[PDB]
């Protein structure tokens, strides 16, 4: 089914890491450079009061809204990956399910200026106060010191490709039917990703990297706030909530 | 009942 389902050679992982930071390229939805020119056009007091005067629903409808379009872009970087199109359809919506709005809140970080803790969101860059609406200060408190924290570690695009790769390709995953092709695919992907970091001596960041549960944490509180929310707004969820959003995030 | 995943994996 896949050359990456077996061991791979040390020439077979230069292709992966190739292949890897193509996939990732082709489907990055904003281009880094794109992002880090608009840092200087940042949200006024005035703008930001605008914000903070929405409604709750408006502000989770946006917010729902433009997180689906950056998972659209995550799902087309998941079928672009070697090996994932080869996974039975079980498994390809399992790693999905489990894994799209973890690789978005690690592709976050690239719209987040450390500088002046602000996120680029509508093309203007705001502070944590701009989401002040939604009323979940604790998950947007914790997505920005995220973000503060990955952007610390001064990520290249190649090794947010190869780190995404990995967080998405994992064996761990509750419900997967074929766990053994999935190791062998993390397998390699993990060699892909630790080749480049020694090739390019960046090794040092592998223990700088977030656990594993910090990103499951993340994940578990937007599902937490987006219940809540679903108590307050239940037709709001129903009617003007994105359909692959839901799908992901609440069962349908 | 959204079963978006499938069509967005299914279409090539
Ligand atoms: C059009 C727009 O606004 N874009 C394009 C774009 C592209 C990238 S990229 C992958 O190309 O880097 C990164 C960020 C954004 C930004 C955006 O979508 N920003 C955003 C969205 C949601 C949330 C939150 O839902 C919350 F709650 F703050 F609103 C949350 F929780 F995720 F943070 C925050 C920021
Ligand atoms: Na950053």
């Amino acid at each position: 089914e896949n050359l990456y389902f077996q061991g791979a050679s040390l020439t077979e992982i230069e292709h992966l890491v190739q292949s890897v930071c193509k996939s990732y390229r082709e489907t990055c939805q904003l281009r880094l450079e794109d992002l880090l020119r608009q840092r200087s056009n940042i949200f006024s007091r005035e703008e930001v009061t605008g914000y903070q005067r929405k409604s709750m629903w408006e502000m989770w409808e946006r917010c729902a809204h433009h997180l689906t379009e950056a998972i659209q872009y995550v799902v087309e970087f998941a079928k672009r990956l070697s090996g994932f199109m080869e996974l039975c359809q079980n498994d390809q919506i399992v790693l999905l399910k489990a894994g799209a709005m973890e690789v978005v809140l690690v592709r976050m970080c690239r719209a987040y200026n450390a500088d002046n803790r602000t996120v680029f969101f509508e093309g203007k860059y705001g502070g944590m106060e701009l989401f002040r609406a939604l009323g979940c200060s604790e998950l947007i408190s914790s997505i920005f010191d995220f973000s503060h924290s990955l952007s610390a570690l001064h990520f290249s695009e190649d090794e947010i490709a190869l780190y995404t790769a990995l967080v998405l390709i994992n064996a761990h995953r509750p419900g997967l039917q074929e766990k053994r092709k999935v190791e062998q695919l993390q397998y390699n992907l993990e060699l892909a990703f630790h080749h480049h970091l020694c090739k390019t001596h960046r090794q040092s960041i592998l223990a700088k990297l977030p656990p594993k549960g910090k990103l499951r944490s993340l994940c578990s509180q937007h599902v937490e706030r987006l219940q809540i929310f679903q108590h307050l707004h239940p037709i709001v969820v129903q009617a003007a909530f994105p359909p692959l959003y839901k799908e992901l995030f609440s069962g349908g | 009942k959204h079963k978006i995943l499938h069509r967005l994996l299914q279409d090539s």
